[PDB]
RNA sequence: UGCUGAAAGCAUCUAAGCACGAAACUUGCCCCGAGAUGAGUUCUCCCUGACCCUUUAAGGGUCCUGAAGGAACGUUGAAGA
RNA sequence: CGAUGUCGGCUCAUCACAUCCUGGGGCUGAAGUAGGUCCCAAGGGUAUGGCUGUUCGCCAUUUAAAGUGGUACGCGAGCUGGGUUUAGAACGUCGUGAGACAGUUCGGUCCCUAUCUGCCGUGGGCGCUGGAGAACUGAGGGGGGCUGCUCCUAGUACGAGA
RNA sequence: GUGAAGAGGGAAACAACCCAGACCGCCAGCUAAGGUCCCAAAGUCAUGGUUAAGUGGGAAACGAUGUGGGAAGGCCCAGACAGCCAGGAUGUUGGCUUAGAAGCAGCCAUCAUUUAAAGAAAGCGUAAUAGCUCACUGGUCGAGUCGGCCUGCGCGGAAGA
């Protein structure tokens, strides 16, 4: 709500289209597309969009202060894109693109080939950094716990796959 | 996770959520202080 | 074809002459031991100053039985009686140093080894 | 893919080259002769019917040769359906033969298990004897309790009893082919099959691996 | 276990939306199975005469007909009380 | 109380789950191996012997494990009859005695051809709308569902090492 | 009081509870308890609210930003609550103890300075230091925010053949 009540400045170079509930919106780093909850109205005027709640529904402040924050990241997404960065930490880690197929060795038997799904992109500048980049959020932050539960950090040593921002806290083991 | 009739913050970092009609303690902090009503 | 309560001859120098079966290991339920499976036995009969006493209990494994074996094309090899060699209870390797009478290729382990280099025949 | 119909003409073996001895299954399977085609349109599923064989003209009733007549072939012992896949066609007259297993590794094979008559809970269900002596009387092979008490005070479905044993459809899965031969009509299969000599088998290529 | 995320400027696996997750569940495998009276489908086969009567109706009977099939009898079965 | 046969065993089971093993998971005073504890889970699996009437229990040796409970402390018109309420006899103890013991000891009759329900099998009848012969569809039902060890990965990750 | 020695209607079934006392006949009518969506006779009735748990249609201590109503109060455009920026200093490593004990094993003290503010230190951390963070304060933001009281309905606590 006031989340809600907070105009998203729609800029230069974006296309917003509506249809109902439908939104679409377009720019020059891909397209979204998203369904608004029916207790939901938005609006869009200037180049703005703002929200609001709809007569009958309990819970109308909430869902369009979701559906603002959502609406305000699709925005970010088909201008600036999001960017998720991991590391490897372990002997013998190291990670590797082709294509839209990124290939893990983590200490298992066989390597692991993880397949990007649509609009998602990665990059290795190093053996042991990938690199993801999307206009969608939840599929970067999707994608990017998928690759980091191939091998979760662990409280010894701190070893495996990491959010590049995260903070690992290690642990000493049982004395004796 | 501990699993109990009384749940409560044991410290500044625990959080009291409700998930799917559940009491549920979250830490930041300590992964012992991590509970649910039951 | 090997039971609890069965008796066999030894074919080794462990001082052993007759021995008990009194376990048939390697499985819940498990009833019968056969040329190469190993039991758990009791010692009933000993020579004077070997390596092993009467009523002494550890493991053997068997080696020569009437019931016989089985190879490949259908053939049988049966013997005159049942036999087996005495083993260390943890380490499973021979306490004996010498094997008497014939054995058979089933022995090929890593395991077994030993008995059959030592084995007068092997069939 | 589709099986075949067959006869169980009994055991032997393959000796090979290095010493192994192969128990073998002789199968006898001439020609199928496709009598029906069925498809979507007109029966709801896709399926061949086949026969094979021959039979009696003064045992063919005259239904029975109405329909042979329709496919343009001649009667055979019985007539059994094959389930068809997407891909899979096939056309009313065509004849199918065991070559079909050529290149399968292994085959499921149904039969009808010889019959044991009526059969005690001993043998039928491998129910264990109570005591030979010890004052058991009247009660060797008897089957013992059949249930509780007063709660439920019934005995329950499914209670394993005496009765029919054996004479009934029984598939055996996952046997070795070990030679096909269209020549002399033969497909042999590692193992044991269900049925007598002289009874009919049907073969499928193994739903399992 | 998580992603995105407000209610609650933050946080939050959840309220809306989204990804995972076990020998339990539904399938997949085997057997029975249309008395499934909701008695289903497909292919094939067989039958092509008259009359009378009452309370005239899905009526009752007679003469002639007697198919496909089924069964019977016999020789029988690794089928079977 | 015009009778609902008692302990234990044998045979055959069926349910619960407060789970013994196997499966999934959180915490760990979880380095690994191996454990502890709690949550989810009832699909299947879940020892033979020595002693004793034993159930239990102790003990030997297995096993992935040798689960806890309900079912008239499941199950004698299914079996046993070792324990335990008859009559014989004896010992200790009590009683003057007949006798008694919830002390011990030796011995000591276990019936029923299944009408109905139920269950396992197998037929006859009729129906399914003229009758008939086959081949099917697949609603519904049942069965099955366990697991060891070794090897490769790798003497790798982990570890001062083992 | 009722059953016993009492039928009829209700409480699914159910002597003993609720309604009610059967002389006989009726294919009339009104009511009682209890009921009125279908099994099943009568409101899918009207009006104002509550609940979202199939609560209703089993179970306590106790636990919890579930939600409705009511009366008060604290802080706040002299800028509050949350978030974000920065600071968090000097005597001094306070005294004692200890091999060491420097805010942070323990014991005692807890003053004072420079301060916008900064405890002789709230928690992590080190062998002891270091290092992280809290209290507190300036800045940014710009209108609300905090949690006790009387109350309605719900939620967990809740495993059996
Ligand atoms: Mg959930
Ligand atoms: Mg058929
Ligand atoms: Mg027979
Ligand atoms: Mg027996
Ligand atoms: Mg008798
Ligand atoms: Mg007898
Ligand atoms: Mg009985
Ligand atoms: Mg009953
Ligand atoms: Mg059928
Ligand atoms: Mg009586
Ligand atoms: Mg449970
Ligand atoms: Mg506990
Ligand atoms: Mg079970
Ligand atoms: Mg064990
Ligand atoms: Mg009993
Ligand atoms: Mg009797
Ligand atoms: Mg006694
Ligand atoms: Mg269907
Ligand atoms: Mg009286
Ligand atoms: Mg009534
Ligand atoms: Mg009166
Ligand atoms: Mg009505
Ligand atoms: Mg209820
Ligand atoms: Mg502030
Ligand atoms: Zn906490």
């Amino acid at each position: 709500s006031r989340v809600a009540k907070a105009p998203v400045v729609v800029p230069a170079g974006v296309d917003v289209k509506i249809n109902g509930q439908v939104i679409t919106i377009k720019g020059k780093n891909g397209e979204l597309t998203r369904t608004l909850n029916d207790a939901v109205e938005v609006k869009h005027a200037d180049n703005t969009l703002t929200f609001g709640p709809r007569d009958g529904y309990a819970d109308g402040w909430a869902q369009a202060g979701t559906a603002r924050a959502l609406l305000n990241s699709m925005v970010i997404g088909v201008t600036e894109g999001f960017t998720k960065k991991l590391q490897l930490v372990g002997v013998g880690y190291r990670a590797a693109v082709k294509g839209n197929v990124i290939n893990l060795s983590l200490g298992f038997s066989h390597p692991v080939d993880h397949q990007l799904p649509a609009g998602i992109t990665a990059e290795c500048p190093t053996q042991t950094e990938i690199v993801l980049k999307g206009a969608d959020k939840q599929v970067i932050g999707q994608v990017a716990a998928d690759l980091r539960a191939y091998r979760r950090p662990e409280p010894y040593k701190g070893k495996g796959v990491r959010y590049a921002d995260e903070v690992v806290r290690t642990k000493e083991a049982k004395k004796k | 996770m501990k699993v109990r009739a009384s749940v409560k913050k044991l410290c500044r970092n625990c959080k009291i959520v409700k998930r799917d009609g559940v009491i549920r303690v979250i830490c930041s902090a300590e992964p012992k202080h991590k509970q649910r009503q039951g | 074809m090997i039971q609890e309560q069965t008796m066999l001859n030894v074919a080794d120098n462990s001082g052993a002459r007759r021995v008990m079966c009194i376990k048939v290991l390697g499985g819940s339920h498990r009833r019968y031991a056969g040329v190469g499976d190993i039991i758990k036995i009791t010692i009933k009969e000993a020579i004077p100053r070997g390596k092993v006493k009467k009523g002494d209990v550890l493991k053997a494994v068997v080696v020569r039985t009437k019931k016989g074996v089985r190879r490949p094309d259908g053939s049988v090899i049966r013997f005159d009686g049942n036999a087996c060699v005495l083993l260390n209870n943890n380490s499973e390797q021979p306490i004996g140093t010498r094997i008497f009478g014939p054995v058979t290729r089933e022995l090929r382990s890593e395991k077994f080894m030993k008995i059959i280099s030592l084995a007068p025949e092997v069939l | 893919m589709i099986g075949l119909v067959g006869k169980k003409v009994g055991m032997t073996r393959i000796f090979t080259e290095d010493g192994v001895s192969i128990p073998v299954t002789v199968i006898e399977v001439e020609a199928n002769r496709v009598t029906q085609v069925k498809d979507l349109a007109n029966d709801g599923y896709r399926a061949i019917q086949v026969t094979t064989g021959a039979k009696k003209a003064n045992r063919v009733t005259k239904p029975e040769a109405g329909h042979f007549a329709k496919a343009g072939v001649e009667a055979g012992r019985g007539l059994w359906e094959f389930r068809l896949a997407e891909g899979e066609e096939f056309t009313v007259g065509q004849s199918i033969s065991v070559e079909l297993f050529a290149d399968v590794k292994k085959v499921d094979v149904t039969g009808t298990s010889k019959g044991k008559g009526f059969a005690g809970t001993v043998k039928r269900w491998n129910f264990r004897t109570q005591d030979a002596t010890h004052g058991n009387s009247l009660s060797h092979r008897v089957p013992g309790s059949i249930g509780q008490n007063q709660t439920p005070g019934k005995v329950f479905k499914g209670k394993k009893m005496a009765g029919q044993m054996g004479n009934e459809r029984v598939t055996v899965q996952s046997l070795d082919v070990v030679r096909v031969d269209a020549e002399r009509n033969l497909l042999l299969v590692k193992g044991a099959v269900p049925g007598a000599t002289g009874s009919d088998l049907i073969v499928k290529p193994a739903v399992k691996a």
